[PDB]
């Protein structure tokens, strides 16, 4: 019976030594305790476009509450390259390669219609609204 | 865990482990945005160990949602002035 609910933002993340930035976009959709997301970041390290990534994950989102989610991936994928319209598979870094043997929490923060406010684990916590389609 | 809510006031949630620095923050980002007659549907910041974020919610248009990242420990005041910035560009 599920429908699928569809959720888009983006943020920009400015780097501790600020020589770069990243124009980061989520969509995410979501059918019973099943999601789907990708995740394109856009660097600019000169005020300039010099590297694109792209970011597919899936798996289950779990409901502990009407508050509190988790995220259990079973595959991410990632991408790169300097053109959006080539873009190469990229070797998964261990790092990121290791989000998948971890149950990453989604605390939601105020719930509307519309919108959604989480805390979640981006850079071991960050928050963010996501708009609801 | 995620710091919960430590400073809420009109507009702003501000959620950080530090109670004292939550406060700080809130009345001087309150005061800064009447300065620019900048008034937000909504504006959430969370404060961690080695990062800043806040999403600045408005009515009818895209959240406007940055995250800074910090080696260096940042006071109330160039975080209250990051999020004034960003919000204004
Ligand atoms: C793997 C590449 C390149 C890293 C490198 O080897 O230099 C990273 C560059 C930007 C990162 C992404 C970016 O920082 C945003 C997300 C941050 C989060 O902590 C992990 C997933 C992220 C979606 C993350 C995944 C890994 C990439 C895509
Ligand atoms: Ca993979």
């Amino acid at each position: 019976q599920d429908p699928v609910h569809f959720y888009e933002t983006s943020y920009k993340y400015q780097a501790a030594d600020s020589t770069y930035m990243h124009d980061v976009a989520i969509n995410v959709s979501i059918k019973g305790n099943h999601f789907t997301s990708d995740i394109i970041i856009r660097e600019l390290v000169k005020s300039e476009n010099k590297n694109y990534y792209n970011v597919i994950g899936h798996g289950d989102i779990i409901q502990k509450n009407t508050h509190q989610y988790y995220l259990n991936f079973d595959n991410i994928d990632v991408y790169t390259g300097t053109n959006k319209a080539n873009m190469k598979p990229y070797k998964e870094p261990t790092s990121i390669s290791s989000l998948i043997n971890k149950s990453n929490n989604i605390r939601v923060v105020y719930l509307s219609e519309e919108y959604v406010v989480v805390e979640f684990f981006f850079y071991d916590g960050q928050i963010i609204t996501l708009h609801r389609y | 865990d995620y710091p919960s809510l430590s400073f809420q006031q009109d507009y702003v949630y501000i959620f950080s482990s530090d109670f004292q620095l939550s406060e700080e923050l809130g009345v001087a980002l309150i005061n800064a945005l009447s300065a620019k007659e900048i008034v937000p549907e909504r504006l959430y910041v969370m404060l961690n160990d080695k990062t800043i974020s806040f999403s600045f919610i408005s009515k009818n248009k895209k959240s406007k949602n940055r995250v800074l990242s910090t080696e260096k420990k940042l006071n109330y005041k160039h975080i209250s002035e990051y999020i004034v910035n960003e919000i204004e560009y």
